[PDB]
RNA sequence: UGUACAACGGGGUAUUGUAAGCAGUAGAGUAGCCUUGUUGUUACGAUCUGCUGAGAUUAAGCCUUUGUUGUCUGAUUUGU
RNA sequence: GAAUGUUACCGCAAUAGUAAUUGAACUUAGUACGAGAGGAACAGUUCAUUCGGAUAAUUGGUUUUUGCGGCUGUCUGAUCA
RNA sequence: AUUCAUAAUAACUUUUCGAAUCGCAUGGCCUUGUGCUGGCGAUGGUUCAUUCAAAUUUCUGCCCUAUCAACUUUCGAUGGUA
RNA sequence: GAAACUGCGAAUGGCUCAUUAAAUCAGUUAUCGUUUAUUUGAUAGUUCCUUUACUACAUGGUAUAACUGUGGUAAUUCUAGA
């Protein structure tokens, strides 16, 4: 899928296209407001923790 | 590890305050420090001429 | 193989098991067993049946999963660029709180110019 | 006279659908009380909630067992 | 089921009986054939019909498990049972 | 024509309204301070009135039918009290 | 001076005559039985709440659009995130 990730401190934002479904399966069964760490989905996001704010689906 | 597109780069707040007390708390000055001097101005280049358009002060 | 959920009891259905019912509005229901199917035919409600997941949910039994969402208390801690402020000079000017006598020094010349302009207008009126 | 057998028990899996008793500022409301109320308390009251996916039953043609207690020499017949 | 020396096991097989059946679709091919109209088949594959023999994982039925629960009337003083 | 208008007492209100608004002219007083006063307006606002209306409403008035003479009233139909 | 917010308006106008036969409607009354944006004219000295530091009254506070940029979907006067 795609991740629109925003670093509000600097005020920046960027898209990231992701594959490897069993990485992104972490996000499953979560609410908009919960947090997750990033090495589980990508080691580039090691030590990072993101919160969810929303999103869009197909259609 | 820092992300080239979000963490490394940083972006500006496109505007500054327009409200007086907002400025006073932005710079933490006083109830008396003559905010008219602490104004943010945005120089432009329409051509050879330039100007900064210090916006306004409501309240 | 997908593992489906009972429309009535919320229990889990493995393949080859239970039934599936299709109602005149083109809707689907999945039943694990003739028990659930029979109560559905008797048009009971699961919220009043005591062995159902919906019941246990609505009565908050085994509800130790969800706890709470905490409260955040933290400042921005980042002076961002105003894009016409030059954040270095902006920190220099936010640090210029003392020496406010320059404000009154400029106000003195401004007041002098005010009286000068009043006099000039009153004279040009003549 | 033993990875022996049985009867009981324990556990598993199943079925049903949340036991009795106790408590509750739950309860349609109603009588009565006096310290008269500043929820004032006492009696009635189907029912509801909690202890309670509890309790009960579970091999008679289910499974299993480091458990407890016992049983394990009676009669008859047969020959190239 | 007596008798074949007894008893037990593993087996041979004389004889007797016998069961599998039919169709459609796709492709073959709008090909062959024929002026055109129209219009096939063999092989292959997927299914089905009728019949039979077993089975009971699942679905369904059955329910004296009178297993669980509920309901009525009545009787056990009431409650429980 | 009134329990009208209005006023007064007792209180009540989760509390209403009572200008943190804006453009021009910029003027007068001085113990000359960014001192004190000061105009023409626009907007908005509580209530009364008015106007624009609106809703109900009085009286009287409507075509053919009797091969429609009985209708309404269960649960609103007529009226009364709240 | 585009855009966007705010305030107004969009309930006027225009079209048609299906329904509707004491219903509409006409003419005539009434509101001492009511609401009324708008106009128009009048119209708040009383609001510091233990109201002697409780206070900015040269005037108090938080958002948020537009905009920056990231994106979604086939599409729509769709939109989220920062």
């Amino acid at each position: 899928m795609k991740l629109n990730i925003s670093y509000p401190v600097n005020g920046s934002q960027k898209t990231f296209e992701i594959d490897d479904e069993h990485r992104i399966r972490v996000f499953f069964d979560k609410r908009i407001g919960q947090e997750v760490d990033g090495e589980a989905v990508g080691d580039e996001f090691k030590g990072y923790v993101f919160k969810i704010s929303g999103g869009n689906d197909k259609q | 590890q820092e992300l080239e597109g979000l963490t490394d780069t940083t972006v500006p707040k496109r505007l500054g305050p327009k409200r007086a007390n907002n400025i006073r708390k932005f710079f933490g000055l006083s109830k008396e420090d003559d905010v008219r001097d602490f104004v943010i101005r945005r120089e432009v280049t329409k051509g050879e001429k330039t100007y900064t358009k210090a916006p306004k002060i409501q309240r | 193989m997908k593992v489906e959920i009972d429309s009535f009891s919320g229990a889990k259905i493995y393949p080859g098991r239970g039934t599936l019912f299709v109602r005149g509005d083109s809707k689907i229901f999945r039943f694990q067993n003739s028990k659930s199917a029979s109560l559905f035919k008797q048009r009971k409600n699961p919220r009043r049946i005591a062995w159902t997941v919906l019941f246990r949910k609505h009565h908050k039994k085994g509800i130790t999963e969800e706890v709470a969402k905490k409260r955040s208390r933290k400042t921005v801690k980042a002076q961002r660029p105003i894009t016409g402020a030059s954040l270095d000079l902006i920190k220099e000017r936010r640090s210029l709180k003392p020496e406010v006598r320059k404000a009154q020094r400029e106000e003195k010349q401004k007041a002098d110019k005010e009286k000068k302009k009043a006099a000039k207008a009153a004279r040009k009126a003549e």
